[PDB]
């Protein structure tokens, strides 16, 4: 009963040189499940982060 | 080897150095100086000129 993920997919920055074998280099996106605290600090920016 | 793939001592002082630029990179004497990365990129393969 949930909303399928609809997003867009960049394929960009690709080569189609002769490298000998296809291999994947990188891979990412912008969606987490939800979580909750477990650990934090203070960095020197001054910034406070939560784990 | 920092996060960004930059060379940085072990406090987070951003080592520099003579660039490399061209079409291959080469050394600079003139040249300002600035961060030294070292990207894991695939570079691009180069036409035959001269053999």
């Amino acid at each position: 009963g949930a909303t399928a993920a609809t997003f867009s997919l960049s394929f960009l920055n690709s080569m189609q040189q002769n490298t000998g074998a296809n291999n994947i280099v990188a891979t990412n996106q912008n969606g987490y499940k939800p979580g909750d605290l477990v650990s934090y600090q203070i960095n020197n920016d001054g910034t406070v982060v939560g784990n | 080897l920092d996060e960004n793939r930059n060379l940085v001592n072990m406090q987070g002082m951003q080592l520099t150095g003579y660039p490399a630029t061209g079409t291959p990179p080469t050394i600079q004497q003139g040249a300002n100086p600035a961060p030294i990365t070292i990207p894991n990129t695939l570079m691009a393969a180069k036409s035959t000129t001269t053999a």
